RNA sequence: GCGAUGAUCACCCGGGUGGGUACAAAUGGCAGUCUGACAAGU
RNA sequence: GAGUCCCAUAACCUUUGUACCCCAGAGUGAGAAA
RNA sequence: AUCUGUUUGGUGGAACCUGAUUAGAGGAAACUCAAAGAGUGCUAUGGUAUGGUGACGGAGUGCGCUGGUCAAGAGUGUAAAAGCUUU
């Protein structure tokens, strides 16, 4: 398919900072801000401007939650360059290094991760990024990282995790901004396996609206994931209604 | 604090080991680190089961890290005699993985122990 | 590479000094990363040979400003006047495309105006669409004094210039090595620039 | 899980069917109702004369 | 009843005084949350009465781990003890606001006299101090708030996961990459020289093929007019007179046919010959940090199969942790471009993989690696081999 | 946050009365940063103290459940509890005074046979309460004399009482004429104002703690808010969903108005509905 | 005196043809060096 | 009059020279020896 | 090829039908002149306005207020205490 010496068309995605490469084949690709180098053996791009030789990374949509979400067809995407996002459960550069791709040089990315092992390689990976901030810490207690991040437009939680609508709660009171983003990507297993999946989304729906997050859609990522979906909202704290 | 984290106790041990024995008449076992490993990489794996006194123990500590990336749950056996015996093989095994088959005759047995392994995690 | 060589670790950001190296409001930049700078701390072992390589880059670009100095000398003796007209620089490719000076010398004035586009000439020849008209010259002084379309007169100009200096550089058995022929020359050009460009489309 | 309608309790009362034995009885299975605030508020504007139907919906095992 | 609130910024503690007190019953209203967006309308509940910035980045880290832990540094407790007026510790406590709840009890401990309030009125303050930074310290020297967070974030993360240079293995990357550059490098000098001098005296470059040599002849016979029975012994005494070579060339620069160059010329062929002279040395200094590194950084991995082959396994990978979690098959075609582990020849390489992926295992998950294990896992490729 | 600290199933009957102290044990001081406590009264003849867990300090880190029951010969109609010190009163068949560390009523006052169904403590001269009868009476007491003061037979019964926050000698009756009177303590023989809007009984009776307004509750489904200085309401308040009015408060900063009706829930309303709770700058202030 | 810490798994006549990876050289190939008298001012 | 701006300071093909290679590749996964 | 005539790309746009629009449809220029919409930036800060009308201010005295230490008193508790509450 997508070999070595073939080439390809790059043209911009509907969402900014994502790209569409065409071919026999497309991929969802987006700048590299680190140019020569893959985080994770993902394939590249590199293109002549004038020349500088500039490189594309290719978003696997079978590794990140997010690619998937994309894929789908989301509608709104918060995630945008010159924004500062809050990504929760970074368990490495498998998506938050394609997330600081999309802010760009302007924005910044908090990734917050609890286990230690992986958390080493966020720091070797936030050193190729300038504009990611590693902050190893437990998102259950954001109290401990205050001092750490300001206000944040968007807040991406992957924490498979069976409270996490609370992790979620309380980041967003802290950081996140008024009107601003929130995108969840729920697995069911996790939460609660004794029951369907249909039944964990329309819970965790429920208790969003009572955290004053207004959700704006739902999709579920299958063929890439079996009962997941990503949840995406707005935090209106004035009100739902 | 300990290198292998979490162990399993006596009473889980058992139950790991059964649902070990009973994936290897089923064809649903992977044994050895290297097997391990791959499995992992394709994403087949409902978890993995290490052995706690492999000598030394960091030959294979990199299967958590790939564990925590894919978020495949695992746990260690305090004896790597009793795992390889109840793999089926005739040799010591530090490490196996249980294949996922959503057609298999023990699914309810390790969905089971899948749960417990994850609320030890 | 000086910058290390002055200061080894940030710890002596603090009291080294960057003057000579860098102005005052640069400097001073460099200073505030240092004790909030991101990275980890080195060994000595990993500090002395980041010196030596560092080393090596001064010490580099200080046998290219030689070589660059050798040249100079090698162009005005052995084309004294062509280094008055176009530069040593320009004058050395032009030399180095044709293989020799003699071979330059026999060539038209036409050729050396386009002599390093033949990728662009050829093409165009022979898919019949205009022709480049710079080749390796346009990154002469008198070319970049020239602006919009007289640049495309002044390399016409001083490629024919070029090669009333060159040959004489070639073909002279007593030539003597001051460059008058060159100088001559390049004031021709310099009044062919002068007029040229005092002109002014737009009506006043 | 079963979304209760405002009707559904005031037919319910008139047929003496209890709202929880009712729909075990039905499905054999464990049902757990749900009253959203539209139906408990439409119990409320419905006036006096219902004032039984709401005193049922505030069953606590209707959730 | 809120009076005073406590901020906690990465460049240093900040305290306010509330000038007006929002309404509690009616905190999920609306207009009452659009206000804390509106910095006209904030501005007239709190303001700032100080600020104590931190002495540098040390003491930042200190604080953020205390803050982290709920402990009350010595640099706030000279903060509040300046600002909090006394009050009784039973009739009547001034009313603190505090971010988190775990910092409550530390600062009763200190301040008997003040009152811990985090509840959601508090958290509001809270969250309109963070939202407009910067604009409510009137201009007071705040550095860079969002530098610092950067600056500060890293020392917090890596602190906790006690990073290491002792754990770098990129140096082995940058030298690896380095030393084959100046491999390729000194050559291509090297040639050049020969050509320069072979203008003059282009025989020699036929006497002395080996370009070291060469370079530091020509350093010494810069002009073949000169020729000396003293200088002869002193050419002999460069390399040997085995070859005979010093004999030759004084015998040869005689009778020879390298038009002579320029002094000028001849300056350049020495300089440049003394260039190539410094790379080799530069580089042979490089090959002993190389071989120093790999024993600090994978002991087990250079011991197996030695510090260039695993060196340049390390890059191949891109890292040690990525040699260490692929498989034993993906290790092998990993050195398979190259040969580097090289049908009972690839079962030895087949199996020589097998361990040098063992190896990389101990060397990345122990923060301090022996040479122990490499040794026996060693010795059992050497029982390997005889049977094979 | 609109939701309750704890639920407890305190009364097998109905509960006829209820009232928020800080009490004051002779050899233990409660934690009333940490804990608030309530007593609450029932026609099942027992008393009973509770204690909350609140989260309005930060300053530690239980208890959380029935403390003390005292218990009574006849069934109870009202509870309220003494400002200054622990001392409450409960009013069933006979007033009783009681303290929060006997079991027992310390005292015993009655004008009479007659039967008390709701009674209110003074708020500035806290020695002083006032009770209602059900034979259409009015009667005062004064604890510094441990007995009451003087009676007023009225034509209709009385079912609330509440005392004037700024003026220790004035007090405003909810009676069941569909009308309220403001009365002065030293001359009862006259009222001070009336209060005409209602068209059915008014059950409950509240001063703002500005003392400036009063608030009713009343059989026929609405709140109305007076003007002291005025014997006519400035304001109705009605839903249908709001059934019969048993009980209205006002919020301690004045701003907001709590009425509870028998369909089961607690209402609050602005006591100005034109105002809003934001801050405001100075162009919109003045 | 074994093993999951990993068992097992092109052509032609000792000689010559066929194929692959990397690097370097070529005065080897593609591969052929634009036009030619007017222009600017009063 | 006339494309420096697709590195003629270059790419590709051919020839020669030098050093290595002729097992599977996301390799397979319980045999081997007797 | 005084062979053949389909496809692909450009040029052109009769009739019928369908839709939209209509003092026909457009283009260029700007340190030009107007009428509006959206978003963003800025201490954007009197919850009741300076310490002060010789109607005053400063110095000092007294009263008042605050903090904890000590002593005594009252209550609770005990065999007696210790201990705890105190507007
Ligand atoms: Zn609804």
């Amino acid at each position: 398919g997508a070999r070595g010496g073939a080439k390809v068309v790059i043209e911009p995605h509907r969402h900014a900072g994502v790209y569409i490469a065409r071919g026999k084949e497309d991929l969802l690709v987006t700048k590299n801000m680190a140019p020569g180098e893959s985080v994770y053996g993902e394939k590249r791009i590199s293109v002549e401007e004038p020349p500088t030789k500039v490189e594309y990374r290719v978003w696997n949509p079978f590794r990140s939650k997010l690619a998937a979400g994309i894929m789908g067809g989301l509608d709104e995407l918060f995630i945008a360059p010159g924004k500062k996002v809050l990504y929760l459960g970074a368990a490495s550069g498998t998506s938050v290094s394609h997330v600081s791709d999309v802010v760009g040089p302007e924005g910044v990315v908090y990734a917050v991760e609890f286990s230690h092992r992986p958390g080493r390689e966020l720091i070797s990976m936030a050193k190729k990024r300038p504009n990611i901030i590693p902050i190893i810490e437990d998102a259950r207690h954001p109290q401990k990282y205050r001092m750490l991040i300001g206000m944040v437009d968007c807040v991406f939680a992957d924490v498979a995790q069976p409270d996490q609508a609370r992790i979620i709660a309380l980041n967003s009171h802290m950081f996140l901004k008024d009107q601003g983003g929130v995108v969840i990507s729920i697995k069911a297993n996790c939460i609660d396996s004794t029951v369907d999946a249909e039944t964990v989304f329309a819970r965790e729906v429920q208790k969003l609206r009572e955290e004053r997050i207004k959700p704006l859609e739902q999709l579920t990522l299958e063929p890439y994931e079996r009962d997941h979906c990503i949840v995406v909202g707005r935090y209106m704290r004035s009100g739902l209604k | 604090n300990p290198k292998a984290f979490p162990l399993a106790d006596a009473a889980l041990t058992q139950q790991i080991l059964d649902v070990v024995q009973q994936a290897a008449n089923l064809r649903q076992l992977k044994k050895g680190a290297n097997e391990a490993t791959k499995t992992l990489n394709r994403g087949i794996s409902e978890f993995i089961i290490m052995a706690a006194d492999c000598e030394p123990i960091e030959i294979l500590l990199h299967l958590p890290l790939l564990c925590e990336d894919k978020n495949v749950p695992y746990v260690f056996v305090p004896s790597r005699v009793a795992l390889g015996r109840a793999c089926g093989v005739s040799r010591p095994v530090i490490a196996a993985s249980i294949t996922t088959n959503d057609a298999s005759a023990i699914k309810t047995q390790i969905y089971a122990v899948k749960d417990k392994i994850e609320t030890l995690l | 590479a000086r910058i290390i060589l002055t200061m080894g670790i940030r710890s002596k950001a603090s009291e080294t000094d960057l003057s000579e190296i860098l102005p005052e409001e640069i400097e001073e930049r460099v200073k505030t990363a240092a004790e909030v700078s991101m990275g980890t701390e080195i060994t000595q072992t990993d500090l002395d040979n980041i010196n030596a390589l560092a080393e090596q880059i001064v010490e580099f670009a200080a046998y290219r400003e030689q070589l660059s100095n050798y040249l100079s000398a090698r162009m005005k003796a052995i084309a004294p006047n062509l280094t008055q007209l176009v530069g040593e620089l320009v004058g050395a490719r032009l030399i180095a495309h044709s293989g020799s000076l003699i071979s330059l010398a026999k060539s038209p004035a036409s050729t050396i105006q386009i002599l390093g586009a033949e990728k662009a000439l050829f093409r165009a020849l022979k898919t019949k669409h205009d022709t480049p008209k710079y080749g390796l010259l346009y990154h002469a002084s008198l070319v970049g004094q020239a602006t919009g379309k007289n640049k495309g007169k002044i390399a016409r100009v001083l490629a024919a210039k070029a090669a009333v200096s060159l040959r004489y550089d070639a073909l002279a058995e007593d030539r003597d090595d001051s460059g008058d022929i060159g100088l001559e020359s390049r004031a021709k050009v310099e009044n062919r620039l002068s007029q040229l460009e005092g002109r002014d489309l737009r009506t006043t | 899980q079963v979304l209760i309608d405002t009707n559904f309790i005031n037919f319910s009362i008139q047929k003496k069917v209890d709202i929880v034995r009712g729909m075990m009885d039905c499905l054999l299975a464990k049902c757990n109702p749900l009253i959203t605030d539209c139906v408990m508020a439409e119990l409320e504007k419905l006036g006096p004369k219902y004032r039984i139907a709401l005193k049922l919906a505030r069953d606590p095992r209707i959730k | 009843p809120i009076e005073y609130l406590l901020f906690e910024e990465p460049t240093g503690y900040a305290v306010f005084k509330v000038k007006l007190q929002q309404d509690d019953i009616g905190s999920r209203l609306k207009e009452v949350q659009e206000q804390i967006n509106d910095f006209g309308a904030f501005t007239k509940l709190i303001e700032l009465v100080s600020f104590a910035p931190f002495k540098g980045a040390a003491e930042a880290l200190e604080n953020a781990n205390d803050i982290s832990e709920g402990l009350v540094s010595e640099s706030l407790k000279a903060i509040l003890d300046l600002n909090l007026p006394k009050a009784s510790s039973k009739k009547k406590n001034i009313t603190l606001a505090i971010s988190d709840k775990n910092l409550g009890p530390s600062i009763k401990e200190e301040f008997p006299y003040v009152d811990c309030i985090s509840n959601e009125l508090a958290q509001d303050l809270i969250r309109g101090v963070r939202l407009h930074g910067e604009k409510l310290f009137k201009g007071l020297q705040s550095g860079d708030l969002e530098r610092a967070q950067l600056g500060l974030g890293h020392a917090y993360s890596r602190a906790k996961v006690k990073f290491s240079v002792q754990k770098n293995d990129n140096h082995i990357i940058q030298a690896i990459a380095l030393l084959d550059q100046l491999d390729k490098d000194i050559n291509t000098f090297a040639m050049r020289v020969k050509e320069w001098y072979g203008w003059h005296f282009p025989e020699l470059a036929k006497l002395v093929p080996d370009n070291y040599t060469f370079a530091k002849l020509v350093l010494f016979i810069k002009d073949k007019a000169s020729l000396n029975d003293d200088s002869l012994h002193d050419l002999a005494a460069l390399l040997n007179e085995d070859s005979g070579i010093a004999q030759r060339v004084i015998d040869n620069a005689r009778i020879s046919m390298g038009q002579d160059i320029s002094e000028t010329d001849m300056e350049n062929v020495c300089v440049f010959a003394q260039r190539v002279a410094s790379l080799a040395d530069y580089r042979r200094q490089l090959y002993d940090y190389l071989c120093e590194k790999m024993h600090t950084v994978a002991p087990n991995l250079s011991e197996l199969i030695g510090e260039v082959i695993g060196a340049r396994l390390i890059s191949h990978a891109g890292s040690l942790t990525n040699l260490s979690k692929q498989a034993a098959s993906t290790v092998q075609i990993l050195g398979a471009e190259k040969a580097l582990f090289r049908k009972n020849k690839g079962r030895i390489s087949r199996y020589l993989a097998n361990k040098c992926s063992m190896a990389s295992r101990i060397d990345n998950y122990s923060e301090e690696p022996s040479n122990v294990f490499g040794s026996v896992l060693k010795k059992q490729v050497e029982q390997r081999l005889e049977f094979y | 946050t609109r939701e309750e600290f704890v639920s407890f199933k305190a009364h097998y009957g109905l509960v006829t009365g209820l009232c928020v102290t800080q009490p004051r044990f002779h050899d233990k001081k409660p934690d009333l940063k940490s804990q608030n406590f309530m007593l609450s009264c029932s026609d099942d003849k027992t008393v009973k103290l509770w204690s909350i867990n609140v989260d309005d300090y930060s300053n530690k880190n239980n208890e959380e459940g029935l403390i003390r029951t005292f218990d009574g010969e006849s069934a109870f109609q009202g509870i309220d509890s003494h400002r200054e010190n622990s001392t409450f009163a409960t009013g069933g068949a006979k007033i009783h005074l009681w303290d929060v560390n006997r079991l027992k009523p310390v005292s015993d006052l009655s004008w009479g046979a007659d039967n008390i169904t709701s009674l209110k403590f003074n708020q500035n001269e806290t020695d002083i309460l006032a009770s209602t009868g059900s034979d259409n009476s009015i009667v005062l007491y004064d604890l510094r004399t441990n007995s009451p003061t003087q009676k007023i037979v009225q034509t209709m019964r009385t079912n609330a009482i509440c005392w004037n926050p700024m003026e220790a000698f004035n007090f405003v009756t909810a009676n069941e004429d569909h009308n309220a009177y403001y009365y002065d303590m030293r001359n009862l023989s006259r009222s001070l104002n009336v209060f005409k809007d209602h068209v059915s009984a008014v059950m409950d009776v509240d001063f703002s703690p500005t003392g400036d307004e009063i608030v009713t509750g009343s059989y026929d489904k609405s709140i109305r808010i007076y003007k002291t200085n005025h014997g006519h309401s400035r304001e109705i308040y009605h839903t249908k969903r709001m059934q019969h009015v048993f009980q209205v408060k006002y919020s301690m900063d004045s701003k907001y108005i709590i009425s509870g009706s028998d369909d089961g829930n607690v209402r609050l309303w602005r006591s100005k509905a034109w105002e809003r709770s934001n801050v405001k700058t100075t162009r919109e202030k003045n």
